[PDB]
């Protein structure tokens, strides 16, 4: 996939997932599809509904949470 | 802008209509003009400005 180094809002999610994403600094695509679901949660003041924003904001084009890609980049 | 529609009201016309005092108006158009700022949101219209 040639698109994944992507910043934040190419996937249009809330100021809640952004906001915690910037604080990751998690901006890229080939990077927030590598950590999965308690992974992607155990940051602060995300939780369950975040967690269903990331669903279907990955669900949205089809790729899900276990591609841990490497030599990226 | 006159969108089907002949004008291009201001900011406080549109929030004479909500009863807004034209600053909530000014932020939900930047917010909306933001919105569109994205890719695969602009992707379409961004090949209708000339490049």
């Amino acid at each position: 996939d040639p698109i994944l180094l992507r910043p934040v809002d190419d996937l249009e999610l809330t100021v809640r997932s952004a906001n915690c994403l910037k604080a990751e600094a998690i901006h890229y695509i080939g990077d927030l599809v590598q950590r999965t679901e308690v992974e992607l949660l155990k940051t602060p003041n995300l939780g369950k509904k975040s967690l269903t924003e990331i669903k279907d904001v990955l669900a949205s084009r089809g790729l899900s949470l276990g591609m841990r890609l490497e030599n990226w980049p | 802008f006159g969108i089907d529609m002949n004008t291009d009201y201001t900011l406080e016309e549109v929030g004479k209509q909500f009863d807004v005092t034209r600053e909530r108006i000014r932020q939900i158009e930047a917010k909306a003009l933001r919105k569109l700022r994205h890719p695969s949101r602009s992707e379409v219209l961004r090949s209708f400005l000339d490049d």
